[PDB]
């Protein structure tokens, strides 16, 4: 009883089966891909070295900041052991959540200075390579356990 | 809700997760990709040999090679671009995207699926290490001709390997068409009815039938020539008749044969062109009758090939010939008519299935052309044949090849293809082909025989033989952009996370997943008409295509 | 199945045609008399499809309606088990090896690489038909 | 153990999984140099040396890619 | 769902039609050079010794109704008679190809070779690949029975029976014809 | 089994032969399959030899040295294993070759080495039965000495990862029926079977790997 | 015909044609968009990124900065 939006069609199952034209993608992210790959093998085998998944956030925090990353959070398949970084460039606002499960581990040692070295990568207008740097220092931070 | 994804599908995949897994297995998707790959592999061979034969073609002289290898280079040129990358390429697509189309999980038999691809991959390799031998491969035609085939003329060990690697991958074809009429039989929808199913799954039915026709009289001719080698059989010899004989036979064959590699092509593009026109495909029930018309035919002409002889009954199979003529030309229209009056949008498959209508149009001309005895009987044995069966040959399978490769490399992987070099590829492709083979007609016109390896300069046709190797180092040079597209955009390039990645699809193969899950679905949708997917996608539009569907 | 059987009859029908004709049109007319090769062909052609088509009519007069000849049906049909559809196997590749040492020992006349070659394929078909029916060991 | 990973190497604990690189790319490199070595003393012939030559070529191509590959993070 | 119309059965009629083909190809290799030898086209030091040739053909014949009796019991499940009927077709189908060899080697003994003749080589030519055939058929027998004796009794080796069993009927009536037109019709 | 294999096959025959006579000889000299190995290593190895003051080194003290490297590095391989991986444990129970990648690459790569010098040494036999040149086949014994072995390296390890990881796979599953239903809204699943316990919605708890072979097929 | 001339044509002909067929058809703009200049706002959808390494609410820190 949804719109979907002109040749997405709801199957026998709970699937959704849409199309596109043939000139355009399925995508539509605005940074080059030779960047998305390098935000992937960080994003990867950092969280392969601490056991904690780890997930960036971009949209906006029109809100109390920290309320709303925490209520993002909640969208991790495994919430309770996971780190969030969220960023929103227009309110030039970052934040770091953590899970309860993931603590005792060298968390809140790392996430100031991944915040700090985001902003410090943002205050030039490199968000994925901001994005990357934080990823870094704090998988490498964390402990697995 | 937001919903967690990644950033970039993963490139290759885990170490050790092919390579086992290519040994043992038994889906038909894998099966197609191995198909597809080293066929590829061999036509670079063939394509390699016939620059070997253009570079020495030109400027008269041997200057390099001599007449033992140049005898060769045509030879296995012509064995390896007809037998080992043109019959298995047809088995590629089938496996690739019959079961998807008919709506089953599997092919009927799938252990002799795997064996008929080894069988294949084998007898090719037997067949091609003639090379290694101090004698070199077979020297004879292709068509290895009736007491030149003998043990006293040509008694090299080259004609044995090519005897015996024919014979194995002919084993590997007729397992193979068995196993794809069992299963367009048996394994089917629930439903969907026979005039529901799409036209390649049609074409490649017919198809299966002439192979199973064809290629055991191939064996029997194969085995006969064998203990006349290796025993002194006196089954050939032209004291019986043994010379018309061979020639019976192997034409009996060889006809059907490019009628074999000529169907499903046809198929590929018409199931290309209603995409890409917006429009239903014109005259279903006509392009089947035709289809079948065309099998039918396809036997009761063989003797076409034997008119220098002065041995035949030339009048039946020349008007049986011209007979033939005409079912191919319904299926023009028909495709014509498909895209008349639609919405054209031109992407590489489109572009791919254009270059195949106009290059086979002016085949099958100078084909027709061909059919005449009176004509025959000057323009037999010259350029003027071999421009002929080149564009058939190059417009259907390496056009309608490319237009598939583009077309379903998607539903196979996931990604999707550069467009820019697809585009250049097709022009290179294009402009080198008809500058390589068009001045041919007029070079075979005038007197010069084909299979020659040297000529004199004070006979005439120099520059045209320059103009041709110039234009054969032009379709040369116009492979890079392929591989290079196909080394790329298989682990980077465009992710598809939809169905359809070409709006407007048809067949039921566009309705799961683009990389499909092992048993290749996990819902089916309600089957009506032949268009299951558009329907699926657009339901406020069946009651316009139930209503004007017959203005014409 | 009703159109199946229709093909092959359709087929069957113009290879009888042709083959008689060209029979009776080389009888006379010809250089020789009948032409042996070509007539040969074309009965056993015919006779191939008749074989099909006759089997595929009687199969079609010995059964009722399946989901798939009918229209008119819908998906909830055909809910049920489907046959034994063989996972992973490893044999066919050592009887394509097996038959390819045969071929190259019947190229190159070697008649012990030809009975190597035959144990072979035999050694692998007979492990290709067991494969789904050797029981537990019995220790 | 020296060390690789269990999604890489599901049985890494259970015996010797991981050669170091090194060990890999220098021994291409020797096996390269013996044989353009091996064409010392020309026997009458010159069929032989494109081939050695090719496969020379070959090698060093495969290992200067892994080099340069992982000297740029794309492995691993 | 199980689409009834069984698949082992479409696969190898399918295939025994293709067989059928590559036998159409060695007819055709017989019928050419018998219409250029003139006259007594057996060449003289051959002789076909009629008193042999029609005991095997019987004895194929009569395997031929065996099996079918095998299959007979097969349909109902049981199988010992499976067994004994398809023990007995191996039986007799072995001995039809030794009297076959026996005969090979008498006429090879004062006659025709494949190398000293048109017709030896057509004649020999033409019933080595029934015998191949033939023997294959043999070791099909051999490996149903030893799967019917490994495991337990199901519909699936019922089906193996029934397409073995027609896949014999079918070498049987392609020599009833070759053994027509080579020794009547001359 | 070797009563009949001695009654039913000839080896040897000295009489088709003659006396030795250093003025004749044939053309098949080889040894028995042993030491086919060093005669191969003789024959393709290149004719480097080193000519300084008033003496001679030939060729053949190659095939000397290169013999006692092999004679050498086969019995001190357990100490050699030992240090490289610094495991000193006392060891029980026996391990899967496809468990220990590395060495079993080693050993495929060593097979392989010993294979193409046993074949180089019926160089004669092979040029004269598969019509191939005798040139071509020293050439082609000597460059392979050099690729195949990391070849079959490479083949080798990824071969037995591959291997680990269908043993996980049927570890983490159960093992494949082969048996295919429809499920009435169109959608096609395998029916595999549990090795273990199950949990509330079917699906079997995942085993943990214990170094024993699991089973792959349903008759077994 | 003057060898050197068949030659350079054989040699030059394939090599011009692919340079100038490439500088019409690669110098173009592909299908993906154009990458987001952080001077400008934001108006692309919201973007969720996971790991998805290991396989198978309560909030344990926080941080904050703003640039
Ligand atoms: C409509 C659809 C279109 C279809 C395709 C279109 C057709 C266009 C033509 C193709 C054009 C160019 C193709 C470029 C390839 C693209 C590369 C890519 O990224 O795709 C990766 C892609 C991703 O693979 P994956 O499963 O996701 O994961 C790979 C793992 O990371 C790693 O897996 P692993 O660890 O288990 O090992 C895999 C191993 C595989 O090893 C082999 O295959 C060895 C044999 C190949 C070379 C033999 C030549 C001698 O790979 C390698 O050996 C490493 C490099 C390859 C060596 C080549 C030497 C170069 C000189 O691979 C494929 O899917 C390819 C499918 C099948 C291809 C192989 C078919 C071979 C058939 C039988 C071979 C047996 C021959 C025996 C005779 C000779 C003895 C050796
Ligand atoms: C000439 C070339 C001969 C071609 C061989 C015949 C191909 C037949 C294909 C048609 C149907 C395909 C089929 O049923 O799949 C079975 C199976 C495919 O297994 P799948 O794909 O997993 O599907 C399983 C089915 O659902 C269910 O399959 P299933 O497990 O229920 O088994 C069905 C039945 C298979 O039903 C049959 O097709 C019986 C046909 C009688 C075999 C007669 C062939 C002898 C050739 C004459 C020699 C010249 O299996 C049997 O009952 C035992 C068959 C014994 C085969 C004997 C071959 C001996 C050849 C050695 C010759 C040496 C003597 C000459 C010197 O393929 C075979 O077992 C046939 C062996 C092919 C090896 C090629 C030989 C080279
Ligand atoms: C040029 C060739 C040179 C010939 C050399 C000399 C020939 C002598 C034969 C070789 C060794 C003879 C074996 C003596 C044992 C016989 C006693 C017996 O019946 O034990 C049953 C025995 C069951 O053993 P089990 O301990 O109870 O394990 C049962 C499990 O289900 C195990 O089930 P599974 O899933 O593990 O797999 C079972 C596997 C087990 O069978 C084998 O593994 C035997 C082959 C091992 C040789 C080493 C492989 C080297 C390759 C590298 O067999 C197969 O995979 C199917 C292959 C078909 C074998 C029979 C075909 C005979 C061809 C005749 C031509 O099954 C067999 O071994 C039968 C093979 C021999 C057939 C009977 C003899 C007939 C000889 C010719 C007749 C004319
Ligand atoms: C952005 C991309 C686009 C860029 C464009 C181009 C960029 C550069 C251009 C430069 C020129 C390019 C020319 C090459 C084209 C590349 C094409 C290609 O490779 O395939 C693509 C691609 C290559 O993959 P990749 O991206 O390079 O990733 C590689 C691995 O992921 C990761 O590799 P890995 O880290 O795992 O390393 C593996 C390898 C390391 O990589 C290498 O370095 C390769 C080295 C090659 C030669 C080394 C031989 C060593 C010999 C020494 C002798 C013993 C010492 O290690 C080995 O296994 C080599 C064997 C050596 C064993 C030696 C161990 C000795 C132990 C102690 C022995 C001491 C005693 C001696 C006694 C001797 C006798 C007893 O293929 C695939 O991904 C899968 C292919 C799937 C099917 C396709 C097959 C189609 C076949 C058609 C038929
Ligand atoms: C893959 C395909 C292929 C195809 C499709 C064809 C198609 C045809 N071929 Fe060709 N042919 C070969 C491959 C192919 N051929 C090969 C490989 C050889 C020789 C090889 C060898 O000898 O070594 C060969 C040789 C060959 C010969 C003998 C050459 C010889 O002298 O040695 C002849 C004529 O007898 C012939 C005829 C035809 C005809 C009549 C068609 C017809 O099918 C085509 C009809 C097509 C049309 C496109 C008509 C278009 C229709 C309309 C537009 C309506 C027009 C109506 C009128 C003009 C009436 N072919
Ligand atoms: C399906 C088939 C097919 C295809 C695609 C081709 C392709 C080509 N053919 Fe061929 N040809 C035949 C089928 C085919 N041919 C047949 C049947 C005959 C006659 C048979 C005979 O007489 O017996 C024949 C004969 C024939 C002749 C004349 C032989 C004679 O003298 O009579 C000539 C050249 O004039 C020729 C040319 C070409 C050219 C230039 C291509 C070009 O299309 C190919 C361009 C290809 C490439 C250059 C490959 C690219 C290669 C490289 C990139 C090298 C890379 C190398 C490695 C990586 C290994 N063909
Ligand atoms: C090809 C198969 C063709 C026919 C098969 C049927 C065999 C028919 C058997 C009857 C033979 C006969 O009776 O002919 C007597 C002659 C007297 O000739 P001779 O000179 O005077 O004697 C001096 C002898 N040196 O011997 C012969 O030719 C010897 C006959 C050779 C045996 C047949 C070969 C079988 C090999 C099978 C191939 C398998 C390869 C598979 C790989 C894909
Ligand atoms: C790398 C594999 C090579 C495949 C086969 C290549 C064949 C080369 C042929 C040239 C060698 C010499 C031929 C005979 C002598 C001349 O003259
Ligand atoms: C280890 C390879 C060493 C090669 C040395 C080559 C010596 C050439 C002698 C001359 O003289
Ligand atoms: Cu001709």
């Amino acid at each position: 009883e949804l719109d979907l939006p002109y040749g997405s069609a709801l199957t026998s199952s709970g699937r959704i089966s849409a199309v596109t034209e043939p000139g355009e993608l399925s995508v539509h992210y605005p940074f080059p891909t030779m960047d998305l790959v390098v935000l992937d093998d960080a994003l990867k085998y950092g969280s392969r070295a601490a056991k904690a998944r780890f997930a960036v956030y971009i949209g906006p925090l029109g809100a109390d900041t920290a309320a709303t990353a925490r209520e993002i959070l909640a969208n991790v398949p495994t919430p309770e052991n996971a780190v969030l970084l969220a960023v929103s460039p227009d309110q030039r606002a970052i934040e770091v959540v953590y899970g309860a499960d993931v603590k005792g581990r060298g968390i809140e040692s790392a996430a100031p200075l991944g915040v700090s070295a985001a902003a410090a990568s943002f205050k030039e207008g490199n968000l994925i390579d901001g994005l990357i740097s934080a990823v870094r220092v704090m998988s490498a931070g964390v402990s697995p356990a | 809700e937001l919903e967690a994804r990644r950033p970039f599908p993963e490139r290759m995949g885990p170490k050790g997760n092919l390579i086992y897994k290519l040994i043992t297995t038994t889906d038909h998707k894998l099966i197609g990709i191995m198909y597809c790959v080293v066929c590829f592999a061999f036509f670079l061979v063939g394509g390699l040999m016939a620059l070997f034969m253009r570079t020495e073609l030109a400027m008269p002289g041997l200057q390099f090679l001599s007449n033992e290898q140049f005898n060769q280079l045509f030879t296995m040129h012509g064995t390896v671009m007809l037998l080992f990358y043109a019959t298995p390429i047809v088995f590629g697509f089938a496996n690739l995207v019959l079961p998807l189309q008919i709506g089953a999980p599997d092919v009927a038999f799938p252990r002799l699926n795997a064996l008929s691809f080894w069988l294949f991959l084998f007898g090719a390799l037997i067949a091609i290490a003639g090379f290694i031998t101090p004698g070199g491969a077979a020297d004879f035609g292709w068509t290895a001709y009736s007491p030149l085939t003998d043990a006293i003329h040509s008694p090299g060990a080259g004609g044995d390997l090519w005897i015996m690697g024919l014979a194995v991958g002919g084993l590997g074809t007729i397992l193979g068409g068995v196993n794809m009429i069992t299963t367009v039989v048996c394994m089917r929808a629930p439903g969907m009815t026979m005039f529901r199913m799409p036209i390649f799954t049609w074409n490649i039915l017919v198809t299966s039938i002439l192979v199973l026709i064809a290629f055991p009289i191939l064996t029997a001719a194969l085995f006969g020539l064998a203990a006349d080698r290796h025993l002194g059989a006196h089954i050939y010899d032209p004291a019986n008749g043994g010379v018309l004989l061979w020639q019976h036979l192997f034409w009996f064959f060889g006809h059907p044969e490019v009628y074999i590699i000529a169907l499903p092509f046809f198929g590929i593009v018409s199931e290309i062109f209603p995409v890409f026109s917006r429009k239903p495909i014109f005259g279903y029930t006509t392009l089947i009758y035709a289809t079948l018309a065309i099998a039918a035919l396809s036997v009761a002409v063989w003797a076409h090939h034997m008119y220098a002889t002065g041995a035949v009954l030339l009048p039946f199979f020349s008007f049986m010939t011209f007979l033939i003529a005409v079912p191919t030309g319904i299926k023009f229209f028909n495709w014509i008519g498909t895209m008349w009056k639609g919405q054209l949008t031109f992407e590489t498959p489109m572009l791919f299935s254009v270059g195949f209508l106009i290059t086979f149009l002016l085949g099958g001309l100078s084909g027709v052309l061909l059919a005449s005895p009176p004509l025959d009987f000057h323009v037999t044995d010259s350029y003027f044949v071999i421009a002929h069966f080149h564009y058939v040959l190059f417009g259907t399978i390496v056009f309608a090849t490319y237009a598939g490769i583009y077309f379903w490399f998607p539903k196979m992987t996931g990604r999707l293809l550069d467009e820019r070099l697809g585009k250049l590829h097709f022009w290179l492709t294009f402009i080198g082909f008809h500058t390589t083979f068009l001045v041919q007609h007029w070079l075979g016109d005038e007197g010069m025989p084909r299979r020659y390896a040297d000529y004199l300069p004070t006979d005439g046709f120099t520059t045209l033989n320059v103009i041709s190797t110039v234009g054969a180092f032009i379709l040369g040079v116009s492979m890079l952009p392929f591989v290079w597209n196909v080394f790329k955009s298989w682990r980077y390039g465009e992710p598809v996370t939809v169905d359809d990645p070409w709006g407007y699809g048809n067949s039921l193969e566009w309705a799961t997943s683009c990389p499909p899950p092992r048993h290749n679905f996990t819902e089916l949708p309600r089957i009506r008409s032949e268009r299951p997917a558009f329907e699926l996608h657009y339901p406020h539009m069946v009651e316009r295509m139930r209503a004007e569907a017959h203005v014409g | 199945m009703h159109i199946e059987a229709r093909l092959f009859e359709i087929l069957t029908a113009f290879f009888a045609l042709a083959a008689v004709v060209y029979a009776v049109l080389t009888a006379m007319f010809a250089t020789g008399g009948v032409e042996w090769a070509g007539t040969t062909a074309l009965v056993l052609t015919t006779g191939l499809t008749l074989i099909t088509g006759t089997f595929f009519r009687f199969v079609a007069r010995r059964l009722d309606t399946r989901p798939e000849d009918y229209e008119d049906a819908e998906i909830s049909d055909g809910a049920g088990e489907l046959g034994f559809f063989a996972p992973h196997s490893w044999w066919p590749i050592l009887i394509s090896l097996s038959f390819s040492t045969a071929a190259v020992g019947a190229a190159l006349w070697l008649p012990w690489l030809i009975a190597a070659g035959v144990a072979f394929v035999i050694t692998s078909v007979c492990g290709l038909v067991f494969e789904y029916y050797w029981g537990p060991e019995k220790h | 153990h020296t060390g690789v990973d269990v999604e890489d190497v599901p049985s890494a604990e259970w015996g010797w999984s991981h050669m170091p690189i090194g060990v890999m790319h220098i021994g291409g490199l020797l096996s390269a140099a013996f044989l353009l070595v091996m064409m010392r003393g020309n026997h009458v012939g010159h069929v032989e040396d494109w081939f050695l030559i090719g496969f020379a070529a070959v090698i060093v191509a495969l290992v200067g890619r892994n080099w340069w590959l992982r000297r740029r993070g794309w492995i691993r | 769902s199980l689409n009834r119309p069984n698949m082992v059965s479409v696969g190898t009629i399918v295939w025994l039609s293709s067989e059928l083909m590559f036998f159409a190809g060695l007819f055709a290799m017989y019928f050419t050079a018998r219409a250029q030898a003139g006259g007594a086209w057996p060449p003289e030091p051959t002789e076909l010794n009629l008193a042999l040739a029609v005991p095997v053909t019987l004895v194929l014949i009569a395997s031929s109704f065996t099996c079918q009796m095998g299959v007979f019991a097969a349909e109902r499940g049981d199988v010992f008679g499976l067994r004994r009927w398809y023990v007995i077709t191996f039986l007799m189908g072995l001995f039809f190809v030794l009297g076959q060899g026996y005969e090979y080697i008498h006429l090879v003994e004062h006659g025709t070779t494949i190398p000293g003749s048109a017709y030896g080589s057509v004649f020999y030519l033409a019933t080595g690949f029934h015998g191949l055939h033939v023997i294959g058929g043999l070791v099909a027998f051999v490996l149903l029975l030893a799967r019917t004796k490994m495991s337990k009794f199901t519909p699936a080796q019922a089906t193996a029976a029934i397409v073995v069993s027609y896949y014999w009927h079918f070498v049987d009536i392609v020599w009833i014809a070759l053994f027509a037109t080579i020794y009547f019709v001359r | 089994v070797l009563g009949l294999m001695g009654g039913l096959l000839q080896i040897n025959p000295i009489w088709n032969l003659g006396p030795y006579k250093p003025s004749q000889v044939s053309a098949g000299s080889q040894p028995d399959f042993y030491m086919m190995w060093t005669e191969g290593l003789a024959r393709i190895w290149p004719p480097w030899e080193f000519y300084f003051w008033h003496h001679t080194i030939p060729a053949p003290v190659w095939v000397a040295v290169i013999m006692g490297l092999v004679f050498v590095l086969l019995p001190a391989y357990p100490f050699l294993e030992k240090r490289f991986t610094g495991d000193y444990a006392h060891h029980n129970l026996l391990q899967r070759p496809r468990d220990v990648p590395v060495r079993t690459a080693i050993g495929a790569m060593a097979i392989a080495f010993y294979m193409v010098l046993t074949l180089a040494a019926m160089n004669d036999i092979i040029a004269l039965k598969f019509h191939i040149s005798l040139n071509a086949t020293t050439w082609i014994g000597r460059i392979g000495m050099v690729i195949l072995p990391p070849f079959v390296y490479f083949i080798t390890y990824r071969w037995c990862i591959g291997l680990q990881r269908s043993d996980r796979s049927v570890l983490e599953h159960g093992v494949e029926t082969g048996i295919i239903k429809r499920l009435p809204h169109g959608a096609y699943i395998e029916l595999h079977q549990p090795l273990g316990p199950v949990d509330e919605h079917g699906h079997p708890i995942p085993l943990q790997y214990q170094g024993a072979p699991l089973p792959k097929r349903m008759n077994k | 015909m003057s060898t050197a001339l068949t030659h350079g044509l054989i040699g030059g002909v394939p090599l011009v044609l692919f340079a100038v067929l490439a500088l019409i058809f690669l110098t173009r703009k592909g299908p993906h968009p154009d990458t987001y200049k952080m001077s400008d706002p934001w108006t692309h959808a919201p973007i969720l990124w996971a790991a998805e390494e290991p396989r198978e609410v309560v909030i344990g820190g926080g941080a904050s900065g703003k640039w």
